[PDB]
């Protein structure tokens, strides 16, 4: 509406700018993002189509909005700023002057906002024709200087981020002199502070990967970074390091294909103990990796010693023998496993794109090392539920602040998506005859990834659409094989009926189905442009029974997909996987008659034995049953007749079993069945 | 001489660099002078080498650092370097200025004060070191004796602001204090001095100073700053009026002070309220002598802030009524005329605003028009459809009119908006007595009708309503 309004009737409206803005100011101050976006569109077209005076009033108003501000408003306003500059920079340049005077006010702004702000200002600044007004450049250099020159990390981060971001922008050799001097100063300032050096490395690394420009200034720095890495941490491989540790320190978790009597080992426990540099090791290696990949074009012939390298660690062993001594050493152990996990995650980030099979095998050995140390770490965190190492990620969490589930996502180094190219390797089932735990790790990661993203710095700079697009390739037609091997495993697990392999494969199945649910319940499939990718996915899932049906009708693809998917209900060993399978089938069949399949399948899950292990029946917890029964009773053809069925089977719970003729129906679970029953009766 | 220092700096710290640092004992000056003659980046490299090689755990390095501090501070100003190396120098010194005890930084700040007072600091970029030093003194919990570091900071800044500031380097001195963590009293002394300075400056160097004052005022001290700027400009206007008994300069100043105070009040919705409360006439019944041609110019530019529009206008209106009540009571009464000194009346001030308005004051005039029409709308006659209802209403309305005529002589872009607003009140009402509006319109038009063949359409659409109008209205 507003689009066509300002596109057709501009000649009318131009006369009445004042009114538009006395509106737009009133719109943003309220809540409700749709309101505020409407105000955005007002400002945008107002600046787009009118005259100069209006343009000036726009920018002035936006300045006001930012500065006086509250968070929503602010953010929107900054987005608008970005829009204005990218739309018409030439016009914005002559009103840049008022834009600059914001910098007098920074007391209010959050580092994310700051990132955008400096982006805007610098992007405006290094237009080639307005070096006449390099004024803004000097003032920004000034304010950078003042913030960096502060003890207070709150200011330190601001200066760091501003400076690095500015540097990225000017690199589309005086520019080289500026960037070098800048970054050297930043490096020197951050050298003091561990949570600041980390931010420098991490923010610089991601910023460098994003900009992908000024490689010369990058060929300059990489010669410094490779040397500082290989002198800072890399030591001769002496199994005993210097330092009085109450811990047998060895060169543990080596790959052992390398020479054990080698040079390059990595000092970890003496560094973290002498601190109490090692906190920066993961991001610093990330930076080195990115710089050498930009220089040598993915050639890692210098580093592959680092994928093979053993790590100078204490025995990080299941310390049930070291129980009931909580002290600065338990934080040491939890943080040490934390750090080595971050290190290994950064390695698998590094060497996943490389296609040499020995390196892939090395990555898989690192993956099994990772999952082993993950189970050891979550156990150590189960030992003491208060020893948290506060080391978050830096885009949002570090400015936000300044147990096992926190670390798995937010604390650990976040993996790439190309890391799920590893799940290509085939399952080798250890019971029946890429292992089960090295796939469990990737699937448990991928679940938390897509739930976080679709419903986290490195991921969140990518759009949802491209993320689901690439997951569609790196899950479905490669995880189908693992799904089918799992079907063949659990078919025999059903036929026979030791515990841990069945429990892990059950959790792998549960996670696989949760991944499918998160994949297909993506709310970007309501938009009409994205249905082709779903259309390809269901073509693949239909092609898992019979091939030849290409360019099928939609309901035919649904029928074939659900006909493939339903028959796993006999192979499901626990309840969470059943709930996720039925909801998956719902959200794939929501595109369409279909009521009957879900109703049929939920009854099958309610009729099933569900073997009454204690943890197994804990997975049939009350809220899960409530959700499933609400699904069943709502989706059935007739709700009242289903309630009469349940009140024809709910009464013999007293007479026979002191466990019924319709199991998962006890006196405990009767409460939830009763509640959902009367609730759906009301509905 | 440098490459050996680079090579000793390349590998390791506090082993070799200290021992080489005890070779070259003297002239850091000649070194940095030839270095800036050749290349500043070599000097930066040397500075990094020395500062890492001379840590501040040991005390020998501290005196070399002090001497190189004095050297670089003087050379960055007196020695005309290139801009970039200047920036790198200052960034470096700022950075390494943390690692120190109190008294060394205290003597550096004393050097800065004693330089900036008398030593003509040729540029003044070195003063950027000053805040960080005081910053360090705020945070240096190594106790001094002369006391806390913050109390030394109190003393030093008090001595700075009480001591003379050069006329050309109050902008820089003030712009430095944007960042220092000031309490109330500190910033009060700051602004006391900065306001003190105005009189001893070129007029064209007042606008930006005020700008920096107000972004500083946002810390503590708003009432003081505004009362100050009011006071100074009121005195200027009075001087100009008594000398007349320059306009282009004085006017462009007042007219950009007001823009800058407006900008700040948009960015700060509290600056305005304190402004108004300080300036509110109706305290009990009393006309205050805070109000002035400038005091009012400012308000009528402020009136274009949405939040204040109502409140400012209503203030002005009530003030103007009060004006006229006062004047009537005085004129009927000699007892009061003997006692009270004849103060200018708000009426007169506004009209005088309008003359000064002429030049370049679009932001005031657009408030003026609104004001005047509020006067007319409110105090047009009603009682036929006496002292109290007639004179301070008649004079209110005809103030409106005087305003809008005077503006219509000189502000040729708010024509067709007087005109259209007049007509807007002409046509439709015919129920409320509208005598005053046609009288106005008559004066307006007679004065220059040639300016209505630039706004003509606005007449011809009231001719389409000429059929529907009562008779006295139409002929007149």
């Amino acid at each position: 509406l507003l689009q066509s309004t300002f596109s057709v009737h501009y000649l009318v409206l131009k006369d009445m700018c004042s009114s538009i803005l006395s509106l737009a100011q009133s719109l943003l101050h309220s809540l409700d993002q749709s309101i505020i976006s409407f105000g955005s569109l007002l400002y945008k077209y107002a600046f787009k189509f009118f005259d100069t005076y209006c343009q000036q009033e726009v920018v002035g108003a936006l300045v006001t909005h930012i500065c006086s501000g509250n968070e929503a408003e602010v953010d929107t306003a900054l987005d608008v700023l970005l829009e204005l500059v990218v739309l018409n920079p030439s016009a914005m340049m002559m009103n840049a002057v008022f834009v600059k005077g914001i910098l007098d006010y920074l007391d209010n702004i959050s580092p994310q906002q700051i990132r955008k702000l400096f982006y805007v200002l610098s992007t405006l600044a290094f237009s080639k024709q307005n070096e006449a007004s390099s004024h803004i450049q000097d003032d920004m250099h000034l304010v950078i200087r003042k913030q960096l020159s502060s003890t207070v990390f709150k200011y330190k981060l601001i200066g760091i981020i501003g400076a690095v971001t500015m540097a990225g922008i000017m690199a589309a050799d005086e520019q080289c002199t500026q960037v070098t001097s800048l970054l050297q100063l930043v490096h020197s300032c951050s050298e003091q502070s561990p949570q600041a050096s980390a931010l420098y490395y991490d923010e610089f690394a991601n910023l460098i990967q994003h900009e992908k420009l000024d490689p010369k200034a990058l060929e300059w720095v990489g010669h410094t970074i490779c040397n500082d890495f290989q002198d800072a941490f890399v030591v001769d491989s002496c199994v005993v390091p210097e330092g009085d540790f109450p811990f047998p320190v060895k060169a543990l978790y080596g790959l052992e294909e390398y020479d054990t009597q080698d040079g390059i080992a990595i000092n970890l426990l003496p560094l973290l103990f002498s601190q109490d540099s090692p906190l920066c090791l993961a991001p610093y290696f990330r930076l080195l990796r990115l710089c050498v990949e930009r220089q040598h074009n993915g050639n890692l012939e210098e580093i592959d010693g680092l994928l093979d390298c053993p790590i100078f660690l204490t025995d990080l062993e299941p310390g049930e023998k070291l129980e009931s001594m909580s002290a600065k050493e338990r934080s040491f152990m939890c943080s040490l496993i934390f750090l080595t996990l971050n290190w290994f995650r950064e390695i698998v980030n590094a060497f996943c794109q490389e296609t040499s099979p020995e390196m892939k095998g090395k990555v898989l050995t690192r993956l099994k090392h990772i999952v082993e140390l993950q189970i050891i770490l979550e156990k150590y965190l189960a030992v003491t539920p208060d020893y948290v190492p506060p080391l978050g990620n830096f885009d949002v969490e570090t400015l936000d602040i300044t147990l096992l589930l926190h670390n798995s996502h937010a604390f650990f180094r976040e993996l790439d998506i190309e890391v799920f190219s590893i799940l290509h390797c085939g399952l080798v089932t250890k019971f029946i005859l890429l292992g089960p735990p090295e796939l469990l790790f990737l699937l448990e990661d991928l679940s938390q990834k897509l739930e976080s993203m679709l419903t986290f710095s490195h991921l969140q700079q990518r759009s949802a659409q491209e993320i689901v697009h690439c997951v569609f390739q790196l899950l479905t037609p490669m995880c189908n094989h693992l799904e089918n091997i799992h079907n063949y495993f659990q078919c025999l697990a059903a036929e026979n009926h030791k515990v841990q392999e069945y429990h892990i494969m059950s959790s792998c199945y549960q996670r696989l189905l949760q991944i499918f649910h998160g994949l297909f319940a993506w709310s970007g499939f309501s938009q009409p442009e994205n249905q082709n990718l779903l259309y390809s996915a269901l073509h693949v899932l239909s092609s898992r029974l019979k091939q030849g049906e290409h360019s099928q009708p939609l309901e035919e693809l649904l029928s074939q997909s659900v006909h493939y998917l339903q028959n796993f209900h006999q192979s499901i060993p626990s309840f969470q996987c059943a709930l996720y399978l039925i909801r998956l089938l719902m959200v794939i069949l929501e595109k369409s008659q279909n009521k009957e399949k879900i109703a049929s399948l939920a009854r099958q899950f309610l009729c099933r034995v569900w073997p009454s292990g204690d943890k197994e029946k804990s997975n049939i917890s009350n809220d899960q049953l409530h959700a499933l029964l609400c699904i069943y009773l709502e989706h059935t053809e007739s709700i009242l007749k289903a309630i009469e069925e349940i009140a024809g089977v709910g009464v013999p719970e007293l007479i026979n079993s002191p466990s019924s003729t319709f199991p998962t129906l006890t006196r405990h679970t009767f409460v939830v069945f009763f509640r959902v029953m009367m609730a759906e009766l009301e509905k | 001489m440098d490459q050996k220092i680079l090579s000793l700096a390349a590998e390791k710290t506090a082993d070799k660099l200290q021992e080489f640092l005890q070779t070259l004992r003297e002239g850091d000056l000649t070194n940095l002078l030839q270095n800036q003659a050749v290349k500043g980046k070599v000097a930066g490299a040397l500075l990094r080498a020395i500062f890492k090689g001379s840590p501040c755990s040991e005390e020998a390095g501290t005196l070399r650092r002090r001497k190189i501090y004095t050297c670089c501070i003087q050379l960055v100003e007196s020695g005309d370097l290139q801009k970039e190396i200047v920036s790198e120098i200052i960034g470096l010194l700022m950075l390494e200025a943390h690692h120190f005890p109190g008294p060394l930084l205290v003597e550096l700040a004393n050097e800065f004060i004693s330089a900036v007072r008398e030593g003509s600091l040729v540029n003044g970029k070195s003063l950027e070191l000053l805040p960080i030093i005081l910053t360090a003194l705020a945070t240096k919990k190594e106790n001094l004796a002369y006391l806390s570091g913050e109390e030394c900071k109190k003393q030093l800044i008090n001595t700075l602001c009480s001591g003379r500031w050069d006329q050309q380097y109050v902008i820089q001195l003030t712009s430095m204090f944007k960042d220092v963590p000031l309490t109330a009293e500190e910033v009060e002394f700051v602004v006391e001095k900065a306001l003190s300075m105005f009189s001893k400056m070129n007029l064209q160097e007042i606008p930006p100073l005020v700008y920096q004052l107000l972004v500083l005022s946002s810390k503590g001290s708003r009432k003081s700053v505004l009362e100050g700027i009011i006071a100074f400009f009121s005195a200027l206007d009075k001087q100009h009026n008594e000398e007349q008994s320059p306009s282009g300069e004085l006017r462009h100043v007042e007219g950009t002070i007001i823009l800058h105070i407006v900008f700040a009040i948009k960015l700060d919705y509290e600056l305005g309220r304190e402004l108004v409360k300080h300036l509110k006439v109706g305290q009990q019944g009393d006309s205050n002598n805070n109000l002035s041609p400038f005091s009012i110019a400012l308000l009528l530019s402020v009136t274009r802030i949405q939040r204040f529009q109502d409140q400012v206008l209503d203030l002005l209106k009530t003030s103007v009524v009060k004006s006229f009540k006062d004047l009537q009571l005085l004129q009927g009464s000699k007892f009061l005329q003997n006692l009270v000194p004849h103060r200018s009346y708000v009426s007169t001030m506004i009209l005088e605003v309008v003359k000064n308005s002429v030049h370049s004051w679009d932001h005031v005039t657009q408030g003026l028009v609104e004001l005047g029409f509020i006067l007319m709308d409110s105090y047009g006659p009603k009682k036929v459809l006496p002292s109290l209802s007639r004179m301070p209403n008649q004079h209110a309305c005809k103030l409106g009119a005087n305003i809008l005529l005077e503006t219509f002589k000189i502000h040729e872009m708010i024509r067709q908006e007087i005109l259209e607003q007049v007509l807007n009140r002409v046509v439709t009402r015919a129920s409320s007595p509208i005598s005053h509006f046609l009288d106005l319109l008559s004066n307006i038009v007679m004065y220059a009708p040639l300016v209505l063949q630039s706004c003509s359409s606005k007449v011809t659409e009231a001719f389409d309503y000429l059929s529907f109008l009562p008779l006295q209205t139409v002929q007149r």
